């Protein structure tokens, strides 16, 4: 303990080797205050440290930072972090409550005269002092509500100083024109509207101008690119090439979106007083998504995840002009690496519920575009299933909407397409067989070993790969299966048995799309009344193909009497009966002429699968 | 004119549906290709745009499959001319055609799959030259890269695995120049420039994959280049996508392993690694401190007698100073999880960090699975820390002080009683738990820390909350038959907690139970009158086979043998009456076999009970069953 007397008594006095030595004392006695921040002596530290803070911190603001101004920017740095990382919880015993107003008032005072890398420390410790302090310093938040309007009316004049009116030896702008510090607010203010609840309604509508206007800030240069890309016909996407600084764009892109995520959470309660500031906003949020970086990930994450609480407001019935819009993948997703890797069942699960609470009222070519995206969105190759279970639901959803089309010609088309689509995924499946059943071996055999994976060369392990392996053998993996812990056969029977089901629906959806008198049908028997009629040739086709396919995805589920539940199982029978059943509601002479041709296939594939 | 052209291409795919005719050397002429993908061109571009009649959309549609077949097929014949497949992947990767599996079906069974070490040599230099080329857009060469390069790479290392340290015969000196010529040794003017461009992303995560793939397989024959696979390395840090910086980290842990580095770069990466916070990229970034730890004792030695590695002291720091992000706590301690002999040494600067962050890292409320897991391999790993201290001892130690195992002791418990999955037990009706319990019992050994279970209570809060309890004493004590009364959750916390108090009471001293008689009688009245089988069960039964290879005695004998050679016996034997009266068997029958195995002259006033017990239900019941078993 002689050390910290020493350094205090050295520091009492005080008032580059003295410089630096006394910084590293200071800042090892934070980095130890651990063995130090319990105990009854904080009250005599407190003291004994608050009046050299006081009179150091007094004096004239340092920009630069070097030498001797590097050092005493890193020591007052590590003895702020003391108050932050300080136990300061509303403890009984606690004893910070009695000298609150004069720190937390030099601290505010600080944030209005400090710089970025002073005044974001000093807000983050002001946030905690606010959290544990409220008891005796209630009296003065006023201070604070309005310092953060002010930051908020003056958001536009120096987003106009940066843009429009415009390492070691760069000047330290004031922490008054900053955007980072600028992104902190909402969470803070949000903290101090939870705190406490007695100064709260005049603050919303004191903000809800501000707000308004700091979304509806744009950029002269984005702008004019915007524009001449309408003009063009086409749409503009990414960061415009004029901007001479590059991180301030991105840095307000990230504050307009931690504002949308702030006006997203007022909305749960005060949405009648953004009542007004409603019909904008899906062009904002559009413009958003198309201004975002491709390097920033996280902010689009953020955008999602507030665009989503906006929809769960039952605020939908305003996005269906940009339904088309937001069907663009160059504008949902972009061109960076990360988002498409990571991202995209993300956001194509929030815009399918959105289509999907919305689809009555859909226009024609919006089903379209959705059919086309989602029939594309199907095929992927991800890793797992969701993805594209996740869009064979909303296709199969969509049917029933796609039926009631006044042109009976385009919701046939539609239908179609979709049978083809499912018939072209049963493909794909059937050519992965034997890669799953090797994967599905591999696995259980490591799975039983039980020893640590380790991502070298090893001669016990020889390199088997085949037609599907070989294009995915290189060795940085993005995401480990072990995690997800998946077995390629389950997978591919759960998609199977989703797509089955939905076969039927589909096809008693496009029974009741016949055109009327296109086919005459003077005499037929009772029970082939209610079919589908008017196939042609071309559809015959995609008929046989999904029967071709279809029967040959049973072998997942690897003599005929079975009296006793043998060979085949009761899941395997009832979709095999499912699957009979579909082919009962077309024409009789379809089912002939397509049966006619099919039973020498069926034959050669029941030597193989005897279930069939 | 697109009625005409449907009708061509049917004919004409008609025309080559039958081989086995050398009928197609029409495909052989050039021109009639190019009249082909002119009109198929023309067709995708109607297609693309609603411009077709309505009656002709499904026909186009099949119409463009039949032609990209056509195409392939062409192209099947002279694999060996690369100009076609290059325009023919120009042309798909350019947003002309609609891809088909054929041409990679092709691609595969003809480039990669030759059986020839010429013809690879050649169509990577070309596709090198493409890639090296200003032309070929950025959808091409990644197409390239990923699709010809290293699958034929890939299919070479396989085809050597061979005892007789078979080498490279196709990676000549020509190749690997080349791709350091064209790849490591390409210093950008500003490759932070190079980004205005789309899609450049995916090509240099194909580059950093090939030169991954490199390392790992065939290291030996980077002497030469070390120097400049480094630079290219390191420069390639810099990147803004966080997939490319995390690949080229993993690029740099590959080197690292398999070459010698100097310290200063081997630490700064370390820190770099260990200071990362994005969510994104987790399993990379694992990736590359498993490939940088095993060597980490040879790549910075450290002085002989000093047991504060730098690369030791670099957690601690980073713990010390982001002590206030649960993310960056949870990733050291998982890098820590996984590496117990390394430091095992440096354990006094941790095992306390640990013990105090256990509660921060999963929380009683509700923690979830992974939490869960990762606070059970915290005690783990300070259980195999103290088993080696021990074992080394057997063939000034630092030790934890006498708080620290207290606490980890009532976190344990705690844990165990709040768990989620039930122990197994024979009366159950038709691997966390198993561990905690194996580590419980463990722990309190003699020569580990049951030096501690003297003053050690029967945690009064917690046993009696999950005992004693008004809802856990009606529930135990009603109908197991009602699902209202049947919360699975209460009675698997009720069978745990019986658990619990099993092993610790194993542990104790007879003074200890004798003095404390009346306490255990309070805590064990109610269940010890549960007509619930399970709870019998955990009671009286202790079997090899369920309790994971461990001798634990039963609590009613263990507490019944702590009797001298009294009230116990008198209490057990009124409930036993109590119960064998109003015809709960389960209890009585199960009290009585403990008693008697206690002591034979205990029985001689319950014979009658058991007697018509037998001549009324049980008896009658079974040979009842049995009966309508044989007339049916």
């Amino acid at each position: 303990m002689a050390t910290s007397l020493i350094e205090d008594v050295v520091k009492k006095l005080s008032v580059y080797t003295e410089l630096k030595v006394k910084a590293e004392a200071a800042c090892a006695l934070r980095d130890s205050l651990d063995h130090y921040t319990a105990g009854p002596a904080y009250p005599a530290f407190l003291k004994k440290v608050m009046p050299v803070f006081i009179h150091i911190l007094r004096q004239q603001p340092v920009f630069q930072t070097t030498g001797e101004q590097g050092h005493m920017q890193k020591l007052r740095n590590c003895i702020l972090e003391i108050l932050h990382r300080l136990p300061t919880s509303q403890t009984p015993p606690e004893h910070f409550e009695p000298y609150a107003h004069e720190i937390v008032d030099l601290l505010l005072e600080l944030v209005r005269t400090d710089n970025e890398d002073n005044v974001i420390l000093c807000v983050k410790i002001l946030s905690d002092i606010m959290r544990h302090q409220h008891k005796i310093m209630s009296g003065k938040v006023q201070t604070f509500l309005n310092l953060i309007q002010e930051l908020f009316e003056q958001l536009d004049k120096v987003v106009r100083d940066q843009l429009d009116n415009t390492q070691a030896n760069r000047l330290l702008p004031r922490g008054m024109y900053s955007f980072k510090v600028l992104a902190e607010c909402p969470i803070i203010v949000v903290s101090i509207f939870q705190v406490h609840r007695s100064a709260v309604t005049p603050n919303v509508k004191a903000f809800v101008p501000l707000i308004k206007s700091a979304l509806l800030c744009q950029a002269k240069a984005q702008d004019q690119a915007h524009r001449e890309a309408a003009a063009r016909g086409t749409i503009h996407i990414g960061v415009s090439p004029n901007i001479k600084n590059r991180a301030a764009f991105g840095d307000f892109i990230t504050a307009q979106v931690k504002t949308m995520s702030f006006l997203a959470y007022l909305l749960r309660q005060y949405s009648s007083q953004l009542s007004d500031f409603l019909p904008h906003l899906p062009d904002i949020i559009v413009r958003l998504l198309r201004d975002c970086p491709r390097d920033k990930s996280s902010a689009r994450k953020e955008l999602f995840v507030a665009i989503r609480h906006i929809i769960n407001f039952n605020f939908r019935k305003i996005f269906l002009p940009k339904i088309d819009e937001l069907l663009d993948e160059r504008t949902l997703v972009g061109d960076g690496l990360t988002v498409h890797e990571t991202m995209r069942p993300l956001a194509y699960s929030m815009l399918a519920d959105l289509i999907h609470h919305v689809r009555d009222q859909l226009s024609p070519e919006q089903i379209r575009k959705t059919v086309e995206v989602y029939t594309r969105n199907l095929q992927d190759n991800f890793p797992g299933t969701s993805f594209q279970t996740m869009s064979a639901k909303l296709l199969l959803n969509m049917a029933e909407c796609i039926a009631r089309l006044p042109n009976k010609v385009d919701a046939r088309h539609y239908l179609i397409m979709i049978l083809n689509a499912i018939a072209d995924k049963f493909a794909a499946m059937n050519r992965q067989y034997p890669n799953a059943v090797k994967l599905s071996k591999q696995y259980a055999q490591q799975a039983a070993k039980n020893v640590p994976e380790t991502y070298l060369a090893d001669k016990e392990n020889p390199p088997d790969w085949d037609e599907i392996d070989i294009f995915n053998a290189t060795p940085i993996k993005i995401s480990n299966p072990r995690d997800r812990a998946a077995d390629p056969v389950v997978d591919n029977k759960f998609l199977f048995r989703n797509l089955m089901t939905g076969l039927k629906n589909t096809f008693y959806q496009l029974k009741s799309c016949n055109i009327p008198g296109a086919v005459d049908l003077t005499g037929a028997p009772a029970h082939w009344t209610d079919v589908a009629y008017g196939f042609t040739a071309e559809e015959v086709k995609v008929i046989a193909k999904l029967f071709r396919e279809g029967a040959y995805v049973f072998r997942y589920y690897e003599y005929m009497a079975n009296f006793y539940m043998v060979s085949s199982s009761k899941e395997e029978k009832e979709l095999l009966e499912t699957f009979a059943t579909v082919f009962h509601c077309i024409d009789p002479a379809t089912f002939h002429e397509v049966f006619q041709q099919e039973i020498p296939r069926l034959y050669e594939m029941i030597h193989e699968h005897t279930a069939l | 004119k697109f009625i005409a052209i449907i009708n061509t291409i049917n004919m004409l795919d008609a025309l080559c549906q039958f081989p086995t005719a050398n009928s197609q050397s029409w495909l052989d002429n050039k021109e009639h290709i190019e009249w082909l993908k002119t009109v198929g061109k023309e067709l995708e571009l109607q297609q693309k745009k609603n411009s077709l009649t309505p009656n002709l959309r499904l026909p186009a549609h099949q119409a463009s499959e039949q032609l990209m077949n056509i195409l392939t097929k062409a192209l099947d014949r002279n694999p060996n001319d690369l100009d076609a497949l290059f325009s023919l992947v120009e042309g798909i990767t350019s947003d002309d055609f609609r891809e088909t599996p054929a041409l990679l079906s092709h691609i595969y069974n003809k480039i990669i799959r030759s059986d020839s070490i010429d013809f690879w040599r050649i169509t990577i230099l070309r596709c090198l030259d493409i890639y090296s080329g200003k032309t070929a857009s950025q959808r091409m060469k990644w197409y390239l890269l990923h699709n010809i390069v290293n699958p034929i790479i890939a299919m070479d290392v396989m085809r050597t695995w061979d005892d007789p340290n078979k080498a490279s015969r196709l990676l000549d000196r020509t190749v690997i120049d080349s791709i350091n010529t064209k790849i490591w040794k390409v210093n950008l003017p500003d490759p932070q420039e190079d980004l205005l461009q789309p899609r450049v992303d995916h090509t240099r995560m194909e580059v950093l994959q090939l030169s991954a793939m490199l390392v790992k397989y065939r290291h030996a024959l980077l002497q030469d280049a070390r120097k400049d696979f480094i630079k290219f390395a390191w420069t390639y840090i810099r990147l803004d996508d966080v997939i490319n910086k995390h690949a080229a980290y993993v690029v740099i842990g590959y080197f690292i392993a398999h070459y010698e580095t100097p310290a200063k770069i081997v630490s700064q990466i370390y820190f770099s690694l260990l200071k990362t916070n994005q969510n994104e990229g987790r399993a990379l970034v694992t990736q590359a401190l498993e490939l940088m730890a095993p060597v980490m004792p040879k790549r910075c030695p450290f002085p002989p007698g000093d047991r504060n590695p730098v690369w030791a002291l670099a957690p601690r720091r980073i713990l010390a100073e982001e002590s206030q992000n649960v993310q960056q706590m949870t990733a050291i301690f998982h890098y820590l999880v996984r590496h117990p002999d390394l430091f095992y040494d440096t354990r006094d600067k941790f095992a306390m960090l640990i013990i105090q962050c256990l509660r921060k890292v999963a929380s009683p409320p509700n923690p979830s699975n992974d939490n869960r897991k990762l606070a059970l391999n915290m005690m783990w790993l300070i259980w195999q820390w103290e088993q080696r201290r021990v074992e080394s001892k057997l063939s000034a130690e630092f030790q934890i002080p006498s708080v620290g195992r207290h606490k980890m002791i009532r976190y344990l418990v705690e844990f165990i009683a709040q768990l989620n999955e039930r122990y197994p037990l024979p009366s159950a009706r038709p691997e966390l738990c198993k561990k905690a319990t194996a580590l419980l019992y463990n722990l309190l050994q003699p020569q580990y820390w049951g030096d501690l279970v003297e003053e050690m209570d029967l945690f009064p809060n917690v046993t009696d909350l999950v005992l004693a309890g008004e809802k856990s004493a009606t529930l135990l004590s009603a109908d197991p038959s009602d699902p209202e009364k049947c919360d699975d959750k209460l009675i698997t916390s009720i069978i745990n907690t019986l658990q619990v108090v099993r092993i610790v009471l194993h542990f104790k001293s007879d003074r200890w139970i004798l003095d404390n008689m009346p306490q255990i009688q309070k805590i064990l009245e109610k269940c010890l009158k549960s007509a619930n089988p399970e709870i019998q069960d955990c009671l009286h039964m202790a079997d090899r086979k369920y309790d994971g290879d461990r001798d634990v005695k039963p609590t009613i004998k263990r507490i019944l043998d702590a009797v001298p050679e009294s009230e116990l016996i008198a209490w057990l034997s009124g409930i036993a009456t109590e119960s064998m009266a109003a015809g709960n068997y389960v209890s009585g029958i199960n009290i009585l076999w403990s008693l008697g195995h206690r002591k034979p002259s205990i029985i001689d006033q319950h014979i009658p009970a058991i007697m018509r017990s037998l001549q009324s239900k049980l008896a009658r019941d079974h040979v009842s069953h049995y009966a309508a078993l044989g007339h049916q």
